[PDB]
RNA sequence: CCUUCUCAAACAUUCUGUUUGGUAGUGAGUGAUACUCUUUGGAGUUAACUUGAAAUUGCCUUAAA
């Protein structure tokens, strides 16, 4: 394992970095970086994996943007069918009990219809931070919805298994958005061997908790993609290695 | 005059029929050669669209059977693209509304894939394929004599005997089994038959028709679904109620 | 099709062949046979209609091709020529 | 224009059929559930009488004016354009009222107006009426001018 | 004229509520008067049911309306049925 | 006074040399057509520019369509100065990419990868940011 | 003057848990953080930020007439 107290110099120091010589706010938020042996060539994906974390850091995101301007909240598109099935009401009796609250719910018809006019499309969901989408629909999505929505990794959409096969209920969702809210993560794929993460603040849940997250991740991942290395920042930072993995550079003139 | 907007509609229907025909045709590659890891659905689908409607879903899980297929127009921007053109110009379907008669199995399968939205598809009955048979059905003769390029008239058997005794084959309804039955290889009558020139449904450009015309269209709209989705289920309808009107 | 339903006979040609079953072929013409055997009372089963859905079935049998096979040791054949 | 009534007949207006049937259905609605006039949506329509339009103008609530040209009392209208210009709105003149009147249910009108307009096509007029104004702003500013010599 | 009004307005709702808004014609008073009634016009059915019989292996095309020639397949197998049955 | 040379812009997608060649083939057998892409994963970039023959072409197809409406875009056309030499805008395809390596061998890129370790490790050491190992 | 890939499986039933796969974008720029390659040629991957779809230059036939 990495040590913890690297870690814990590691944002105690930047800390002292950020603290004395929009801004701040783009400063200030935390970046992990992997590099591994290669992905997918000749294939280009936008689908994310969902990998489980023990505490959620959208409670904090949530208590932080009560205060903050950025609004950060969620948007929600489905099937044609749905939207005279499901109401607010029902999310209004689950999810407040638990302390969430789901903004909007969504149609194609509307999406293609009135985001539209791409300044006003990217105008409405730029105040979102979350985006939602069904497991039918997530393939069909950008020829609708555009690249935009897809460069920033806040804005880029995410399935959700929905339709208990047959017979969709909201119970299926209603436990699902609770397990993606408080417990998974979703991560992308580029091309190449880079890939950022934007972790978290700072601000929100201690050193201690992010330590064994970021445990929990490493250790799911250095099977995953067979990981190169390790680094961080915050938002300028030149890298820092706190995992130096050496034994799979033996492979890459293995592999040719 | 030409009128642009026409054309880039007509530019961009032919850019979304050759994105997905591609999708579908290296697709298909992929599914034959066998590295089957990345599919949505490694499985065929079908959707059985009958009555405001009904629609229920299967497989094909072949199980051959025969069919009746037509084609319509449609839709409304699609210049010709090649990859299409070629095979629909092999199964004579040009000059729309013209309905010919088929055997399914795995190779020709996708083949109704990609010609899909230019075609309506769906089984006949022994009645249909009776009365049309009976009704219609046209076809060249020649020899010893009058070269005569002619799509002449099925009144004569000993025509079937002189073009099909190979088969030993006479009596019409030899072949109505042949096609009913899927009998012994069929392609001396998918070859033979110069299928059937069928009629328009309504013609009109009266008042009075106008309005069936849209009805028409409207129905169409309704009954037809061009998903374009690359795993999606093959249509089916009755044909056997359609030809009550179309014959 | 077109059952009729309600709420001395034409004297002989009404219901001559009374009693009688027909196995008749495909091949031959149907649409003018099945007017007179109607007229006549005789039941008809063509083989195409099963297609979809001990000494019991076979009383007679309407084939009218020239030559026929393969023809089997079990045939207690008539021809219908006959009867048209 | 062929855009303009694209446009419009998105936004043609309710007939009497629809109406009835609108009115059973509410009928249905107002007396056991709700109604706050809530049982139907808000409708969206073209505003096409012209008391009624010209009195919309000055609060002032246009989105869009359309002027037929052959009224034959054009005293009418003649004020119309200037009107429109003095208060910056914007309006059009077209080619025959029968039109209009195809398109909000009448023999004809001699003008359309709209007011207000489901969101997905604003941007849709919001060019149209960048058109119009690069139609007038520029080429026929000089409806007055072109004095001959 | 209606109809094409509507058409060339528009309204095609009303004009298929025109459409539905019509009495066709009948013709038994044609009948009751040209054959009175019955010994006459069964003295004079045969020409009908050639031109009938004709019809309904005659195929659909343009200038024919098939709705005309399924009327006639299914009144000609009603003849032939009942006829058959007695 | 003006030129044959013709610039347009606010094109929509789907609008691609082939569509401008047939359709201004109506006013003229064109002298040259050039069109606006992207290099990299070409696609428009929403412009281009053409001689038809003529000046009086040029003038007549610009007052024709300046302000010409289409699905949702609308084109503006304007006429250019005496020359003004279209000169640039290769017509660039979506490129097949190849790979040119990895020649140099394991061994000598993980030393270069132990080195720059250190060499990360000594950079965010004098940023500073001071870092063991 | 078209109108968009609207879902599939595996299991055990969960009144649904796990896994699998499934997208190739409007373009324009804004500034600027990191990793590969090979030789500078930067080819590919990396914080977010504007724009009314903006903008001037990177060897088939009846859907006729």
């Amino acid at each position: 394992a990495i040590p913890r107290e690297r870690v814990i110099k590691a944002v105690n120091e930047l800390i002292k970095f950020t603290s004395k010589p929009e801004e701040e706010l783009k400063k200030d938020l935390q970046l992990i970086v992997v590099n591994n042996k290669s992905f997918t060539g000749t294939s280009k994906s936008f689908k994310l994996k969902l990998l489980n974390v023990k505490h959620s850091f959208y409670k904090p995101w949530k208590e932080a943007s009560a205060t903050a301007v950025k609004d950060f909240k969620v948007l929600l598109i489905l099937k044609d069918s749905d939207i005279k099935k499901v109401s607010e009401d029902d999310l209004f009796d689950q999810l407040d009990s638990e302390g969430i609250k789901v903004d909007e719910i969504i149609c194609g018809k509307d999406l293609k219809t009135v985001y539209k006019a791409y300044e006003a499309r990217n105008a409405f969901i730029s105040q979102f931070s979350l985006i939602l989408a069904d497991d039918s629909i997530v393939t069909s999505l950008p020829k609708l919805m555009g690249g935009k929505a897809y460069n920033k990794v806040e804005t880029t959409p995410i399935s959700i298994r929905t339709h208990a096969n047959k017979e969709f209920s909201l119970t299926t969702l209603t436990n699902n958005i609770k397990k993606v809210y408080m417990n998974q993560l979703p991560v992308k794929l580029p091309r190449g061997t880079t890939l950022n993460v934007h972790l978290g603040n700072l601000e929100w849940l201690r050193p201690e908790e992010f330590v064994d997250n970021v445990e929990l991740i490493s250790e799911q991942l250095i099977k995953a993609y067979q990981i190169r290395s390790i680094f961080i920042k915050t938002n300028r930072s030149p890298v820092l290695p706190l995992y130096y993995n050496q034994d799979v550079l033996d492979e890459l003139e293995a592999k040719k | 005059f030409v009128r642009a907007e026409s054309i880039v509609a007509k530019t961009l229907a032919t850019s979304r029929e050759k994105e997905r025909i591609k999708r579908v045709s290296i697709l298909e590659d992929k599914k034959a050669k066998n590295e089957t890891q990345h599919i949505a659905s490694g499985k065929d689908f079908i959707l059985k669209i009958t009555e405001g409607l009904i629609r229920e879903k299967t497989t094909y899980d072949g199980k051959p059977a025969l069919l009746f297929i037509v084609r319509v127009r449609g839709p409304l921007a699609v210049n010709i693209p090649n990859k299409a053109f070629k095979i629909l110009s092999l199964l004579r379907l040009v000059e729309t509304n013209t309905g010919v008669f088929v055997k399914l199995t795995k190779n020709v399968y996708p083949l109704l894939k990609v010609i899909a939205p230019y075609v309506v598809i769906g089984k006949p009955s022994l009645s249909s394929i009776r009365s049309l048979i009976q009704k219609r059905g046209r076809i060249i003769y020649k020899g010893e004599n009058e070269a005569e390029p002619h799509e002449i008239v099925l009144n004569d058997n000993n025509i079937v005997e002189e073009q099909l005794g190979d088969h030993g084959i006479i009596c019409v309804e030899d072949i109505i089994h042949e096609i009913a039955t899927m009998g012994e290889s069929f392609s001396v009558c998918n070859f033979f038959l110069q299928p059937f020139k069928l009629n328009r449904e309504v013609s009109g450009f009266g008042s009075l028709n106008r309005l069936r015309k849209i009805k028409q269209r409207e129905a169409e709209s309704r009954t037809r679904q061009f998903s374009n989705a690359a795993t999606a289920p093959v249509i089916e309808v009755d044909i056997d109620s359609l030809l009550a009107k179309l014959n | 099709s077109y059952i009729l339903e309600s709420r001395k006979y034409d004297s002989p040609v009404a219901s001559l062949f009374s009693a009688f079953v027909f196995y008749v072929s495909r091949e031959v013409p149907i649409d003018i046979l099945e007017f007179l055997i109607l007229s006549c009372g005789g039941n008809v089963i063509s083989e195409a209609a099963m297609d979809q859905i001990d000494m019991s079935k076979v009383t007679h049998q309407i084939v009218d091709r020239p030559v026929l096979k393969n023809k089997v040791a079990g045939r207690t054949y008539i021809q219908p020529q006959w009867i048209f | 224009a062929a855009e303009t009534f694209k446009l419009f007949n998105k936004y043609r207006p309710e007939t009497a059929a629809e109406k009835k049937e609108r009115l059973t259905k509410e009928a249905a609605a107002v007396a056991e559930g709700k109604s706050k006039q809530d049982a139907s949506p808000k409708p969206y329509a073209v505003k096409y009488g012209l008391n009624h339009v010209v009195a919309l103008i000055e609060n002032k609530k246009a989105k869009l004016v359309l002027i037929a040209n052959d009224v034959d009392p054009i005293e009418l209208v003649v004020f119309l354009p200037a009107l429109c210009k003095k208060m910056g709105v914007p309006y059009a003149i077209v080619k025959g009222k029968a039109r209009l009147g195809t398109l909000v249910n009448q023999k004809t009108s001699a003008v359309a107006a709209l007011t207000e307009v489901r969101a997905e096509d604003e941007a849709a007029l919001a060019k149209l009426v960048s058109t119009i104004d690069a139609n007038f702003a520029d080429k026929y500013d000089e409806v007055k001018k072109h004095w001959g010599g | 004229r209606k109809l094409t009004r509507a058409l060339g307005r528009g309204e095609v709702s009303s004009a298929k509520r025109l459409e539905e808004n019509r009495d066709s014609y009948t013709l038994d008073h044609i009948i009751k008067e040209r054959y009175p009634s019955f010994p006459d016009a069964i003295r004079d059915i045969d020409d009908a049911l050639n031109m009938l019989f004709l019809f309904s292996n005659l195929p659909s095309t343009n200038q024919v309306s098939s709705k005309i020639i399924n009327d006639a397949q299914k009144i000609c197998n009603q003849w032939l049925a009942y006829v058959a049955k007695e | 006074e003006y030129s044959g040379i013709i610039y347009v812009s606010r094109l929509p997608h789907g609008f691609h040399e082939k569509e401008l060649s047939k359709y201004f083939a109506q006013f003229g057998d064109l002298k040259e057509v050039r069109l606006a892409r992207n290099k990299k994963t070409g696609n428009s970039r929403h412009y281009g520019f053409l001689e038809f023959v003529n000046k009086e072409d040029a003038m007549i197809a610009q007052e024709s369509m300046n302000n010409y409406l289409l699905m949702g875009h609308l084109l503006q056309v304007r006429v250019l100065p005496k020359g003004a030499k279209i000169e640039k805008l290769y017509k660039y395809k979506k490129r097949v990419l190849v790979e040119k390596g990895i020649t140099k061998p394991v061994k000598q890129l993980k030393d270069n990868m132990k080195q720059k370790h250190e060499e990360r490790i000594k950079k965010l050491a004098k940023s500073g940011i001071e870092f063991k190992w």
